[PDB]
């Protein structure tokens, strides 16, 4: 079957050969099969769930990334937040304030 | 036999000689300064049978004799370097250095090891303590080192964490309370408890109350073993599984 | 007072050279777990470059403002620094090589601005007087890229709006064990060299929703993971110089007791003949 | 025992000892002490035990003398004078010991004023420096082992440390009168042995033989056999 | 000792030795490669023995002419209590100087406010 | 004293005497941590201290056959100024050597510009 890959920035997540997952992608629930088309989607948080070879069941929680599919390849790149609501440009402003002060 | 302040009667012979104009040496010593202690120190001794059979005019025969002396000497500001400490450390068959810096830290008996040794070594020592005091020796010789590393352990191999929470409970095991002699007994009953891995698990804050704890279960229990060891001091395999009996069963108490 | 205090001077030497030299092992061992978490970080960039590349270079080109090329008006920099002493002038060489390119951008009339990593950084431009528009310190090891989702984040909100033109990362690089090196190298726009392929594009991946949103998101999560990797690997070179340090400082103060314990030593003969003659001249 | 024409072995269980009596003497004596108190007569005293011991026509006295450093201080009166007629000093260490290694004779601070050329001959003194060499780097690359790993060392810096330890082990020898600790017979290795056993370590002959082969065995012509059933 | 001080005193002594016995330690590091580089618990406990540093200070109303402040008297049991506090969490968040020449336990809190 | 000497010359006098005082105040520190600890207005007191010590030296003419190198006399009035304005900065880009064994400031900056 193909091999999963689930990576981020800081960390490999998980690395082995899978016969089937579930996966939410960015429009819409989306399942895997050995063989897909090449596909690429963001996904949105929750979780992903894994049939290892022989069936063995598996469950990751993600905070979001991105997956994309290759001939015998599945790789998440998932990433630590959603990062949607950028509060951090607060955390700049004092950065600036403390300089002038 | 205890010799309280040797220092004090080299005082007094130092004010003797110089009362009587005799030439004065380093530190205003008389010259034989060193004669006067050694040939005091040296009659401490232990005599063969038949010195003792001549002397009694063979009244006790099969009988050796002894006399064990203590002396005391008190270093001004840890200085080892000075006459008489000198002369008195050159004379004697070893030292027992109490440290001051100890003695304020938690450690009231402040005997300093690494420092303190004993040139009989293992053949005043009865089997028992003999077969267990070599692991507290080098417990005590590897903690030595990784007290620098104390300030910041929480990074380091597991094995070098394991030999330093091993040295700091053996360390806090060693003190004791004046006035309170322990029996050989209790003394390698402690000894086994430290070295063969039961206070592993236990608290450093917690490691007194472990051990009188222990020496009364024992003490209530299992007296006859006490008073074999007390008589003999000897050390085997039908011992040994006795004693991890007794540890196992008091395990489970406290 | 040689029969006084000397004799502690000398115990507080031996102190302190042995606690360096416990510090040395320390800084050693923390060097190898961030060249642990160096290693780990590696494939996840590669494989997003590996991405971007068949994005950017397919037979349809798509242009992107992080891509394309723009005239320079002005230049940006983010730096990384350490947050605890020692680690010898790592920061301050890389300090100077980046006043050194500032002030050649500078000479062209080029408005500079940086973000800072560390409180080294800013103290050390605070009293540059540099402009400073970001900062993020207090990761100390296991550095985090959520902290780093900020700085970035208003960074790249300056480039694309106009308001800066290049990107720079200003960073060490840990090239081994013995030798590091300060570095600066592009950000934005993007640096890479075009590639070529076949199978990719032609077999080409479907799109959800479309493939410019994923190029936006894809470009911000490449330039996020560049930043975090090159933080990682600073971490890695402090660790590697504040060992280096260490060593330098126990073989110091090994070199300074011995001198110490030879003047005590001539003290100490100096006293006991002085006290001597005294009490042979007193019995006139 | 010279004047029959024999060599004879003095030994002196404390100089420190006979300096200090000398100084006890002369204070009794009421004569004027010297610097750091000793005796004024200090150096002619020393000179005249010392210079007796010599090689005469007929034969040779040759002494052994515990030496000891009053407060590890090199410079004091005693050892200083003491250390003019010393030809050769041998350190023993209870860090060797540990290893297990008899005689616990130190290698690097053991010194010879006889290791010369013009005095032991050009193989002595090589085969000498060769050894002397390989234990201080084997003892700088224990550092770097210690504090990063074997990983770090080179295949060049690999084969000094293999070498390094069977060298340190090859230096143990059993002794007749040691034969009641070790339960193996006492050997007798004479100079041209040893030389030739540690030239060939250096040299890279018997580089294959396990390093337990060579420790406590004797000469290279035993580490061979041992090698064999070992 | 125990047998006539009682337990209390002599517990709460030993420990004001051990804790300045450390402190004494800690301040050689400290003075070199400073304060961060020690342990969390041994800068707590750097900042508690130089509380208890201070906290041994009394003014002494035969000395009103040096300082110009009145003298303080304490009681023994008040002084344990206050050492015991000060060897416990109870005033780790006064400053240094809240102690210095204040008196029992209870007006150097009095003295952090003012301060 | 700066009625006789006036207060020019006294105020460079005391100005060397003080950076000087402070170099030897943090020689202790270098000869441990290294010159990298240092402060930035540190380093520049240590680099400026060590310029002034290169420039106290002089070649004599009784010692050229010694040194080779030809004696120099130097006036009162070119010694102060060449050290009013090595403490002022003005000579902070020249390098340690170009000091040693000049005669006078002008002779320095001379000796600069071949190292």
């Amino acid at each position: 079957t193909y091999h999963l890959d689930v990576v981020s920035a800081e960390q490999q997540m998980f690395s082995g050969l899978v016969e089937k997952i579930q996966v939410t992608g960015s429009e819409g629930e989306l399942g895997i099969y050995p063989g897909h088309a090449p596909l690429l989607t963001a996904i949105k948080p929750g979780m992903i769930r894994i049939v290892k070879q022989h069936g063995h069941e598996e469950f990751i929680y993600l905070s979001g990334g991105i997956l994309e599919v290759q001939p015998g390849n599945v790789t998440v790149l998932a990433d630590t937040a959603i990062r949607g609501q950028d509060l951090d440009e607060a955390r700049a402003m004092e950065a600036k304030r403390k300089a002038e002060e | 036999i205890i010799y309280d302040d040797l220092s004090k009667q080299a005082v007094a012979y130092r004010q003797i000689s110089l009362l009587l104009r005799r030439p004065p040496g380093r530190e205003a010593f008389p010259g034989d300064v060193f004669y006067l202690h050694s040939r005091l120190l040296e009659r401490a001794a232990r005599v063969n049978a038949e010195y003792v059979e001549a002397f009694t005019k063979g009244e006790v025969k099969g009988k050796t004799g002894s006399l064990t002396a203590l002396p005391i000497i008190e270093t001004q500001a840890g200085d080892v370097s000075a006459f008489v400490p000198t002369n008195v450390i050159s004379i004697t068959d070893g030292q027992i250095f109490l440290e001051t810096n100890l003695f304020n830290a938690g450690i009231r008996p402040a005997v300093n090891p690494g420092i303190s040794v004993s040139r009989v070594g293992g053949a005043a020592q009865t089997k028992i303590m003999k077969k267990l005091s070599g692991g507290i020796r080098t417990a005590l010789a590897q903690y030595r080192e990784l007290a620098a590393f104390s300030q910041f352990a929480s990074d380091l191999d597991d094995a070098t964490r394991k030999q330093l929470d091993h040295g700091q409970k053996v360390t806090e095991l060693l003190k004791q309370k004046q006035y309170a002699p322990m029996s050989v007994a209790q003394q390698s009953l402690v000894l086994f408890a430290a070295e063969r891995g039961y206070l592993a698990d236990v608290e450093l804050s917690k490691i007194g109350s472990f051990e009188a704890a222990l020496l009364a279960y024992v003490d209530r229990d299992h007296a006859p073993l006490m008073q074999e060891i007390n008589q003999t001091g000897g050390y085997n395999d039908e011992i040994e599984g006795k004693l991890k009996g007794i540890l196992d069963s008091f395990k489970a108490t406290q | 007072a040689g029969a006084k205090d000397i004799r502690s001077k000398i115990a507080s030497v031996q102190n302190t050279q042995k606690i360096t030299k416990a510090m040395e092992m320390v800084a050693a061992s923390k060097m190898r777990k961030s060249q642990d978490r160096m290693a780990a970080s590696r494939p996840y960039a590669e494989t997003m470059r590996k991405v971007i590349g068949h994005l950017a270079h397919g037979n349809l080109e798509y242009k992107h403002p992080y891509l394309e090329d723009r005239d320079v008006k002005r230049v940006g920099y983010l730096v990384v620094s350490t947050d605890r002493g020692l680690a010898g002038g790592l920061n301050i060489n890389l300090f100077k090589k980046l006043l050194a390119e500032m002030k050649t951008w500078t000479d062209k009339g080029v408005q500079a601005d940086l973000a800072m990593i560390g409180s080294k950084g800013v103290s050390f431009f605070n009293s540059v007087g540099g402009n400073v528009v970001a900062q993020v310190t207090g990761m100390g090891d296991n550095p985090s890229l959520s902290e780093l989702i900020g700085p970035v984040k208003v960074m790249l909100q300056a480039y694309d709006e106009g308001r800066l033109d290049k990107l720079y990362i200003v960073s060490n690089k840990f090239i081994n064990t013995m030798s590091q090196v300060p570095t600066i190298s592009q950000l934005l726009p993007l640096p890479a060299s075009d590639d070529d392929d076949l199978k990719h594009k032609s077999w080409d991946y479907l799109y959800e929703p479309d493939p410019k949103a994923l190029l936006d998101t894809l470009l911000r999560r490449y330039v996020e993971s560049q930043v975090y990797q090159g933080v990682v690997e600073n971490l890695a070179s402090e660790q590697a110089a504040r060992m280096v340090a260490m060593k330098a400082a126990t073989d110091n103060g090994g070199s300074l007791i011995k001198e110490l314990q030879l003047v005590y030593n001539k003290a100490r003969q100096a006293s006991i003949t002085q006290e001597l003659t005294e009490i042979v001249s007193g019995a006139a | 025992f010279r004047d029959e024409g024999r060599d004879v072995l003095l030994f002196v269980d404390n100089i420190y000892r006979y300096t200090l009596a000398g100084t006890e003497v002369s204070a009794l004596l009421g004569r004027m002490p010297s610097a750091v108190g000793y005796q004024p007569t200090l150096a002619e005293e020393m000179g005249v035990l010392q210079e007796r011991i010599t090689s005469t026509k007929t034969g040779s006295i040759t002494s052994v003398q515990a030496v000891y450093v009053p407060a590890d201080d090199l410079t004091d009166p005693s050892p200083a004078t003491t250390f003019a007629h010393l030809d050769a000093t041998v350190v023993l260490s209870r860090q060797i010991a540990s290893l297990g290694i008899y005689p616990a004779v130190d290698p690097l601070d053991s010194t010879s004023r006889q290791l010369d050329p013009l005095v032991v001959g050009q193989e002595h003194y090589d085969t000498a420096r060769g050894v002397q060499s390989i234990l201080q780097r084997y003892q700088e690359l224990k550092d770097i082992i210690a504090i990063l790993g074997m990983d770090e060392l080179s295949e060049e810096d690999k084969l000094v440390v293999a070498r390094a330890r069977k060298i340190q082990r090859f230096l143990s020898q059993p002794f007749f009168v040691a034969e009641v600790f070790t339960g193996s017979p006492g050997k007798y290795v004479s100079l041209k042995d040893t030389i030739r056993g540690f030239k060939g370590i250096m040299e890279g002959e018997y580089d294959h033989l396990p390093e337990q082969a060579f420790y406590m065995v004797g000469s290279i012509e035993e580490a061979v056999e041992k090698a064999k059933k070992l």
